[PDB]
């Protein structure tokens, strides 16, 4: 058995989980006089890979009663009787033998929408399951503890009445979470004395359930190849961090850059006003709980060109603990009908279940697309992508980590409706650096190089006023091409 | 003054084709 | 046989499919009392000239197991459900040869996306393999190992805990790895006293493999 122990430190979403199932099935006396009865069938959504299927072997364990389980789409056969009498079984045999827990999974297949599928085989199936949970009518005895990820994918016509209008969503294990699933799963493992578990919850912060126990086992095969009682040492856990791969960002495998808060920005003011309001709601949340304001979630960035707008993009990728989806630019808009306007969301809705994130929405003049005077500019009005950027723009929002970073290098193009107070409430314009703004960019190229003795410095940064912070790349550059040329001419 | 220099075919979903699996 | 010496290249990532499948199996009682055994899949992806094929060649013959080998979309017959009992019979004649290596090929079709996909038969072979995967649980096993491209066609219900989660790509080599793949090529071959390898590689820039 798996006892309480299996999911320890979430009792955020665990002890109010245990009032949907347990709760009524304790005692059937707090139903009485009371009026109308809630919990007849619970929908539970949230990041999958967490323990969907362990937190149905707990209940099991704790409760007593008889568990009846289904492994989800085993079911999927083309014989009458072999996915119609099954599923039949499951309702009847638990009613005689009370209580009547039930448990399925991986209904992301099963049950779609009604548009895919019209009068076969599958979905003659999924519609015995719709009159077989309204058929149960014991007081307090059945209860569906059905889990499921993917939202979008579950047809809304089991959500009708009281089959699944109670919607419970698992919280992501951050305050103290994380910090006991690491600990069940090196009490049966062998490690060394010279780990900190409280060091090694806070330097990640991307975390999916599912990974928690793939970082830990890395680990282990890092004592293998190094030695060829054994124990996971310090440097075992340390390799980790360079190949995180938590199950949701399974997209993102671009190339990211080292950036140690020197290689970046010739400006500290408006570098440290976009870190304080990106760093405090990930944290801890008591801040803004206690002053009551709104979090800003996402920032605009505008100005010229060439300036350090998508050069500090790479900089919140790495040294920010919330995790980076980045796309380029105008890539997420496919050629057909309805994949076009689904596009935009599945990258949402993956990211937004797990998210200490920030995105990184790239050219917003292909997005905005100036709808002002459209005219049927995409044709048969397929520019619906500013508006269903809306649909997942403030929705569900209370605490949850979205920041849309926007470079973009003309503002006018850009619709006032994003603009608006309720969306976007920092507005950041990255100005020309001045003459002592200049001498950080170019000691940030001219940090970790090879390099002569001093020459004169500041009479650079006084001679080229008048031009953008990628400009003095070009002249760093020559002056490096030009160290290349006559060494080749040194050699005899 | 501005003319509308194309149309932009951004639909059509196509044909499909079963496989009828045989009983026995 | 192949062996290993007809792999060329790619030094970097040779080490991490040994000891996924070799160590498992040279040393069953190094994984005990350590937890549980971590490597239970991999993906190979990238582009397809890159020797991905040959690579569960090397498997099959360097060490001393049982065989079966599984194609692409092969499995696919007119009758009452074969399609999900006949790759349900590759996983069982596995469990019964343990310890034993298997292989799946061409995974750009049998499991694709499921939002995607359209039909009856294809999105039953992609539900068929979340089930019997996750729910093996046997020790010293056949895991299994899958060469195909475009990664992104993968469902992310394969990606999870437990079916890949250790997937490498094959990389493009740029700078001293193609001089071992023409090393290899031209081991077989007698070449005359007038080529010069180190100078071939050095020319060219772009090649797959
Ligand atoms: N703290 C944890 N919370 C949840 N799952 C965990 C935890 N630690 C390890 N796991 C593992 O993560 C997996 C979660 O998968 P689960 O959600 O039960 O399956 P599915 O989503 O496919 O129905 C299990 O293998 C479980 O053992
Ligand atoms: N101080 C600097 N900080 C960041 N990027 C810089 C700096 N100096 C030069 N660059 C380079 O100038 C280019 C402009 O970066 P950025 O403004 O972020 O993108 P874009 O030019 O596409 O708007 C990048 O290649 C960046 O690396
Ligand atoms: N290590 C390797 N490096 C480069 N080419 C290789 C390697 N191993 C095999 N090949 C080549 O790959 C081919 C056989 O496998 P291949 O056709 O690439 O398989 P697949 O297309 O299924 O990935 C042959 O041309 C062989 O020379
Ligand atoms: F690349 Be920037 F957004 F112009
Ligand atoms: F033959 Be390979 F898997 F394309």
């Amino acid at each position: 058995e798996v006892g309480y122990d299996d999911i320890g430190g979430c009792r955020k979403q665990m002890a109010q989980i245990r009032e949907m199932v347990e709760l009524p099935l304790r005692h059937p006396q707090l139903f009485k006089a009371i009026g109308i009865k809630p919990p007849r069938g619970v929908l539970m959504y949230g990041p999958p890979g967490t323990g969907k299927t362990l937190m149905a072997r707990a209940v099991a364990n704790e409760t007593g009663a008889f568990f009846f389980l289904i492994n989800g789409p085993e079911v999927m056969s083309k014989m009458a009787g072999e996915s119609e009498s099954n599923l039949r079984k499951a309702f009847e045999e638990a009613e005689k033998n009370a209580p009547a827990i039930i448990f399925i999974d991986e209904i992301d297949s099963i049950a779609p929408k009604r548009d895919k599928t019209n009068g076969e085989v599958e979905r003659r199936v999924v519609s015995q399951l719709l009159t077989l949970m309204d058929g149960m009518k014991a007081r307090s005895n059945v209860v569906v503890i059905a889990a499921t990820n993917r939202p979008n994918s579950i047809d809304p016509a089991l959500r009708r009445f009281g089959r699944f209008d109670r919607e419970v969503d698992i919280g992501i294990p951050d305050a103290t979470g994380r910090l006991e699933v690491l600990r069940i799963h090196t009490k049966n493992m062998k490690l060394a004395d010279d780990v900190d578990l409280e060091a090694l919850a806070a330097e990640t912060h991307g975390y999916v359930g599912a990974d928690i126990a793939s970082l830990c086992s890395e680990a282990a095969m890092q004592q293998i190849r190094e030695k060829m009682s054994l124990g996971v040492t310090m440097d075992n856990f340390r390799f980790a961090l360079g190949n995180s791969n938590p199950s949701a960002l399974r997209e993102t495998v671009v190339e990211s850059v080292n950036v140690t808060w020197d290689d970046v920005g010739g400006l500290d003011e408006i570098k440290e006003e976009l870190k304080e309001t990106v760093e405090y709601p990930v944290l801890h949340p008591d801040q803004y709980t206690k002053f009551g304001l709104s979090p800003s979630k996402g920032v605009l960035f505008y100005g010229p060109p060439g300036t350090g707008k998508t050069l500090l993009a790479k900089a919140v990728a790495t040294e920010v603990s919330a995790n980076f989806i980045s796309v380029k630019g105008p890539e997420l808009l496919s050629m057909w009908y309805g994949e076009s306007e689904s596009n935009i969301r599945d990258i949402f809705d993956k990211a937004r279940a797990a998210a200490p994130t920030v995105v990184f929405l790239d050219e917003l003049d292909s997005i905005a697309k100036a709808r002002g005077g459209s005219l049927g500019d995409a044709g048969g009005a397929s520019d619906r992508v500013v508006n269903q950027l809306l649909t997942e723009m403030d929705g569900m929002n209370a605490k949850k980590n979205v920041f849309v970073i926007g470079a973009t290098n003309r503002p006018d193009q850009i619709d006032p409706a994003i603009l608006r107070p309720g969306r976007l409430d920092q507005l950041i314009y990255v100005p020309l650096p001045d003459e002592n703004a200049r001498l950080s960019i170019l000691n940030a190229q001219l940090r970790k190089t090879p390099l002569e003795p001093g020459l004169e410095l500041t009479a650079i940064a006084k001679a080229t006023q008048g031009f953008s912070g990628a400009d003095l790349l070009y002249i760093v550059q020559r002056a490096a091409k030009y160290a290349i040329k006559d060494s080749i001419e040194a050699h005899r | 003054a501005a003319a509308a220099a194309a149309a932009a075919a951004a639909a059509a979903a196509a044909a499909a084709a079963a496989a009828a699996a045989a009983a026995a």
